[PDB]
Parts: C-alpha cells; sequence; structure tokens
C-alpha cells in the first residue's frame, strides 16, 4: 500500500504493491498486460501473489488571469479526487505550498486548488470542464 | 459534432518514469511539446464545434 | 511556484489569462523492496572453476 | 524378493556411456475416488527444440460419451530437460504383468499426433485459463 | 394535419427502440477514439530491435554505453506511434 | 509455435499381446494421448 | 451510443484489483494517455 522501489527476481521497478485476486499456477511467477509489462508477481519468500500498479499521478493543469493583472493562479489536478492531493503532499512539482489548501473544490474534471467556489453562475471566463468554468474578480458579495 | 478531448504526456508514454530514458528524450528537441500543442489544439476545438 | 512552471512550459516572462498544461505530478517511492528467494548456499562454480 | 518388480528390464540390452539422469514423481499417475465405468483421458505434448526436449501434460476426467472429445482443454508444463541430443524418432512402453513367463495377455489403446509450426490466437478467461483458442490457418 | 403529425413522431420511438444500428454514425465516433487508443497502447509491446520492449529489463540488465543504444530504439519506434496517433487525430478532427 | 493442428488426423493404435509394429517418427514434435486405464 | 470513458474521477481505488485487468481504461490511464471532459455537460447540451 506504499510507492517503492520493487525488485523481485531482479526485475526492478516503480509501484504499489497490494494482494491480488488472481491464481498463478505453480509454473507462472509474472503476470503481465496488454502493454507487456509486469502487471503481478508471486513473491519469491512466500509465494504470495501481488499486485504491481504504478504510484499515483496525473496531469496538472494551472489556472492564471493575465500576468500584468496579477501573478496569483489555481491549479487543476486531472481526474484526482481531492481526498488524494494529501496524500501528494517526495514528488515531481516541488511547489508543495499549494497543498495548504483551504479553497480545495471537487469538480469532475480533477480537484481545482487556489480557487473558491462561489454559487451565483457567470460568463464563461477560463474553461474547466464538466461545467465549470473559473474567473479573476472580488466576489464581495456581502 | 465533438470527438473525445485526449491529451498525452509524451515524456511518459515513451519513457516508463525512467530518468534516463528521459534525458535521451530531449536529445529529439521539440517533439514531444509539439505533440502536446497539436492534442491540445483539437481538445480545445470540441468544446468550439 | 506554479506560475513560474507555466513561464518555462511558454518559454514567456509575460503569462496571458488561461489554463496550460504542465508536467504531472508523480508520488515518488519511499524505499526499495529487494525480494530475491533467501537460498542459503554459494554455488558449486568453485568446482568447475 | 516378495515383491512386484520389474525382474529384468527387456527394453535395452546395453546401456553404454550415459550423460543425463533425473528422478521425479508427476507424469499423471491416476485419479482419486474412481466412477463406474468413468475414465480419465491423458494428454502430453512433447516438443525437441534448440537442445531442450519440453513436456507439457494434462489430466481430463470423461464420461461414457465416446472419446477423444470435441470440448477444449489446455496442457500445463511440466518439465525443461537440457539433452542436447538428436530425436528424429519414437516408440512407446507397454507393461503387461507376466501373470501365470506367464504373460496375461493386456490390450491397449493410444492416438498419436504430429505438431507443426504454426499460428494461433488464445482466449484466457478472467481466471486466467485458455478457455477457447482458433487454429490462423485452419 | 396534427393526427398525422402526433403518429409520425410516435414512429420515431419505435425506430430508436427497436434496432440497435440507428445512431452508427455516432457510434463509430466512439469506437474510433477507443480503437486508436487501444492500438497506441498495445504499441508499448514493440519491440522496435531492442533486446526487450519492457524498458526496466534493460535497465536492469545493460551499463549505460549499450543500454542507451537499446532504449534509443524504443525512443525512436515509440515517438513515431505518437507521431502516427496525433496525425490521424488531427485528420479525424478536421472531419469532424 | 509448434501446436497440434485443428480437426487434423491422429492415428489411433490399438496395441494387444494376444498371448508388426515399425518405430514412430517424431518430427517438429508429438501430441501423445492416451484413455487407457490400470497404467498398462 | 454506448460511450466509453466520459472523463470524470478515477479515484485510483477503481484501477487498482480486478478491473485493471479487464478494462482498457485504466491501462491506457496508466500508459498517460488522458481523455478529459467536455466543457458542456450532457445537462447544458439538453438545456440548450
Ligand atoms: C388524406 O389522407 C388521410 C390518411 O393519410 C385520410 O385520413 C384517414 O381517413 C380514413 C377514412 O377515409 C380513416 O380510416 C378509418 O375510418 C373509419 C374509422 O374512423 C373506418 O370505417 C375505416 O375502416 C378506417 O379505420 C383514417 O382514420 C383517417 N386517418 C387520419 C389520420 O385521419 C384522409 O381521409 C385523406 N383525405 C382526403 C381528402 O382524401
Ligand atoms: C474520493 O475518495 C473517497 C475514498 O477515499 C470517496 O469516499 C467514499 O465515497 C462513497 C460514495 O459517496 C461512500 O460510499 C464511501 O463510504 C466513501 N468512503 C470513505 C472512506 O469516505 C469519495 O467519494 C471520492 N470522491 C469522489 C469525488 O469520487
Ligand atoms: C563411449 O563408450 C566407449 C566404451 O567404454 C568409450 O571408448 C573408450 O574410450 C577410452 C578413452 O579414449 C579408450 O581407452 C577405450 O579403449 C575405449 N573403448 C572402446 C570399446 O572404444 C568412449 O570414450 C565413450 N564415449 C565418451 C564420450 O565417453
Ligand atoms: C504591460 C501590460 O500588459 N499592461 C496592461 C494594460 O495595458 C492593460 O490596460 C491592463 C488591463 O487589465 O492590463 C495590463
Ligand atoms: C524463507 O524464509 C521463510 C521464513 O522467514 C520460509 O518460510 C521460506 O520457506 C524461505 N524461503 C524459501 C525459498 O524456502
Ligand atoms: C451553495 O448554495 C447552498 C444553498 O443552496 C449553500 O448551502 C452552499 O454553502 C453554497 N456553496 C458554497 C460554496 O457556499
Ligand atoms: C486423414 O487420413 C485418411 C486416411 O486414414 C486420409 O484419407 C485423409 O485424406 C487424411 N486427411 C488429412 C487432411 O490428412
Amino acid at each position: 500500500n506504499k510507492c517503492v522501489n520493487f525488485n523481485f527476481n531482479g526485475l526492478t521497478g516503480t509501484g504499489v504493491l497490494t494482494e491480488s485476486n488472481k491464481k498463478f499456477l505453480p509454473f507462472q511467477q509474472f503476470g503481465r498486460d496488454i502493454a507487456d509489462t509486469t502487471d503481478a508477481v508471486r513473491d519469491p519468500q512466500t509465494l504470495e501473489i501481488l499486485d504491481i500498479t504504478p504510484c499515483s499521478f496525473g496531469g496538472v493543469s494551472v489556472i492564471t488571469p493575465g500576468t500584468n493583472t496579477s501573478n496569483q493562479v489555481a491549479v487543476l489536478y486531472q481526474g484526482v479526487n481531492c481526498t488524494e492531493v494529501p496524500v501528494a503532499i517526495q514528488l515531481t512539482p516541488t511547489w508543495r505550498v499549494y497543498s495548504t489548501g483551504s479553497n480545495v473544490f471537487q469538480t469532475r474534471a480533477g480537484c481545482l486548488i487556489g480557487a473558491e467556489y462561489v454559487n451565483n453562475s457567470y460568463e464563461c471566463d477560463i474553461p474547466i470542464g464538466a461545467g465549470i468554468c473559473a474567473s479573476y474578480q472580488t466576489q464581495t458579495k456581502s | 459534432v465533438s470527438m473525445t478531448k485526449t491529451s498525452v504526456d509524451c515524456t511518459m508514454y515513451i519513457c516508463g518514469d525512467s530518468t534516463e530514458c528521459s534525458n535521451l528524450l530531449l536529445q529529439y528537441g521539440s517533439f514531444c511539446t509539439q505533440l502536446k500543442r497539436a492534442l491540445t489544439g483539437i481538445a480545445v476545438e470540441q468544446d468550439k464545434n | 511556484d506554479p506560475l513560474s512552471e507555466t513561464k518555462c512550459t511558454l518559454k514567456s516572462f509575460t503569462v496571458e489569462k488561461g489554463i496550460y498544461q504542465t508536467s504531472n505530478f508523480r508520488v515518488q517511492p519511499t524505499e526499495s523492496i529487494v525480494r530475491f528467494p533467501n537460498i542459503t548456499n554459494l554455488c558449486p562454480f568453485d568446482e568447475v572453476f | 524378493n516378495k515383491s512386484w518388480m520389474e525382474s529384468e528390464f527387456r527394453v535395452y540390452s546395453s546401456a553404454n556411456n550415459c550423460t543425463f539422469e533425473y528422478v521425479s514423481q508427476p507424469f499423471l499417475m491416476d485419479l482419486e475416488g474412481k466412477q463406474g465405468n468413468f475414465k480419465n483421458l491423458r494428454e502430453f505434448v512433447f516438443k525437441n527444440i534448440d537442445g531442450y526436449f519440453k513436456i507439457y501434460s494434462k489430466h481430463t476426467p470423461i464420461n461414457l460419451g465416446r472419446d477423444l472429445p470435441q470440448g477444449f482443454s489446455a496442457l500445463e508444463p511440466l518439465v525443461d530437460l537440457p539433452i542436447g541430443i538428436n530425436i528424429t524418432r519414437f516408440q512407446t512402453l507397454l507393461a503387461l504383468h507376466r501373470s501365470y513367463s506367464g504373460w496375461t495377455a493386456g490390450a491397449a489403446a493410444y492416438y498419436v499426433g504430429y505438431l507443426q509450426p504454426r499460428t494461433f490466437l488464445l482466449k484466457y478467461n478472467e481466471n486466467g485459463t485458455i478457455t477457447d483458442a482458433v487454429d490462423c490457418a485452419l | 394535419i396534427a393526427n398525422q403529425f402526433n403518429s409520425a413522431i410516435g414512429k420515431i420511438q419505435d425506430s430508436l427502440s427497436s434496432t440497435a444500428s440507428a445512431l452508427g454514425k455516432l457510434q463509430d465516433v466512439v469506437n474510433h477514439n477507443a480503437q486508436a487508443l487501444n492500438t497506441l497502447v498495445k504499441q508499448l509491446s514493440s519491440k522496435f530491435g531492442a533486446i526487450s520492449s519492457v524498458l526496466n529489463d534493460i535497465l536492469s540488465r545493460l551499463d549505460k554505453v549499450e543500454a542507451e543504444v537499446q532504449i534509443d530504439r524504443l525512443i525512436t519506434g515509440r515517438l513515431q506511434s505518437l507521431q502516427t496517433y496525433v496525425t490521424q487525430q488531427l485528420i479525424r478532427a478536421a472531419e469532424i | 509455435d509448434l501446436f497440434l493442428p485443428f480437426f487434423s488426423n491422429v492415428t489411433w493404435f490399438h496395441a494387444i499381446h494376444v498371448s508388426d509394429n515399425p518405430v514412430l517418427p517424431f518430427n517438429d514434435g508429438v501430441y501423445f494421448a492416451s484413455t487407457e486405464k490400470s497404467n498398462i | 451510443v454506448t460511450l466509453a470513458d466520459a472523463g470524470f474521477i478515477k479515484q485510483y481505488g477503481d484501477c487498482l484489483g480486478d478491473i485493471a485487468a479487464r478494462d482498457l481504461i485504466c491501462a491506457q490511464k496508466f500508459n498517460g494517455l488522458t481523455v478529459l471532459p467536455p466543457l458542456l455537460t450532457d445537462e447544458m447540451i439538453a438545456q440548450y
């Protein structure tokens, strides 16, 4: 259940390991998918079958007003649940500070961070996906 | 009227997260950004159509 | 910051209003796990050599 | 010796230079429990390829529905023998148990089919057994 | 004229309910976007002349001086596979 | 690979002691199968 | 029209275990092929 540099019988990789429901016959050491990468492995010290899946990842899109208008930006984690970006607290984007969140919002396009959701609709200014759009302005409804 | 908006991370399709393959991929120049750009050009058009 | 990531992705010190693709996030591994069979004894290479 | 044993081996009259030897437990003995006039069809494949002799096999419980059945099954790998020799021909061992110099007359029957270099498409089910196949030249 | 229109639009329910094939012109869009991506993910199994198509076997078995000469075969064929997909998608997108 | 073709001829031998058989070839490989019981 | 992947959230708990062994959409995703949602939902298209 944790991301690791695994090596089984010399087969190095990077992924998370889980108990399989799969039922390898005694002659099988590795299980495989449509890209011929190893999808599952039999643990040679105990003969248990482990599923291998790549550690969690996705695309990241950044939403900005005009840089002359402001430097502040919001970030969209593509296809990702907002229960999972707090687990993405090393990672490839080293600007960890956006994890401070507080205004985290789930779109069906992805988890959206740094933009505050508001009930009153507008014209679409920047398109997010799945009926959402984002814009830079003062709400100041109160 | 439209087709499924698709994006590909070429540095992840081409190289299975290994750094040394990622350093060889830079030898090819901007090809991976052109693929990203062209697929983005299609994906922003589906919402125009 | 994610703005600086888009400035390098566009190769521009000014970015206009919009939404821009950037390099994927990827949870990196915390440790190695090496799993050979716990074989006890050295191979007979020292006879055949 | 108060025992059933091979009192002499007729098969080879000499064994002059022997170069690999083995002992084992597989090669498809029998079913457990038995059933009245029920039987088990035993399948083996023998493949000789660049100095390795490879064996695959399968048990098949089959009823009184004739023989060699038009259903489906697949053979599991059994052994990989590093023998490094030319095979061009073969024979099979009968074992009539000599009951009274006596040699009480046994009878047996078996099927032989030579393999070919061929292309197949194989259907693996959601359990990962091969459950169907098609010969791309039939 | 109302009874004609009301009974004619009634047959649209059946023209859609009874046959499977009525929306074939839209199903074909979905089928082509699926078969193109299913092709693109099978191309990761192609060896392009390398000793393995699995990039971690190359990186398990070889050191840098000849690992890079095997990896570059896979960079070349994979990159061509994307170049084919993006050209095909631009050609379809211009028809849609 | 070397497979047995679908719907191909296989030679069904009966064999008996009574109280004639030439050696068989082994070209490519052999599917060998038996329904015979009692380890005869 | 029996659609394949509308683009909505794939919370990883879906992909691991049984489903990635039979559904290609997860194997696509694990290789960085990504299918995005449209801007206008099928409810907003029906509203227009
Ligand atoms: C123009 O075409 C119309 C059909 O497309 C036609 O309407 C149909 O008229 C017939 C009678 O002539 C009706 O038929 C039924 O009439 C009675 C029951 O009401 C029965 O005796 C008959 O067996 C039969 O069931 C149709 O119901 C009627 N259809 C509609 C939708 O109204 C017009 O009569 C045609 N007009 C001219 C001027 O020719
Ligand atoms: C994000 O992931 C969590 C699990 O970590 C999802 O929570 C589950 O949601 C279903 C449906 O509402 C409930 O039946 C479960 O009991 C929830 N489990 C837990 C532990 O909370 C959550 O729904 C996901 N969010 C999205 C948008 O998919
Ligand atoms: C196969 O068997 C024969 C018989 O034992 C071996 O031939 C003997 O070889 C030695 C050494 O050259 C000679 O001293 C004997 O006179 C040979 N005897 C005969 C009857 O030829 C032969 O070497 C064996 N083959 C191998 C590869 O070991
Ligand atoms: C490795 O050691 C474990 C006990 O820690 C034992 O159960 C297992 O059989 C050993 N592995 C092999 C290959 O015997
Ligand atoms: C949206 O409106 C509902 C009331 O209909 C309200 O409870 C909710 O707090 C509003 N959303 C936000 C982000 O405040
Ligand atoms: C099968 O064997 C019979 C002879 O027993 C022969 O007449 C027939 O032509 C053979 N068919 C093929 C396809 O081998």
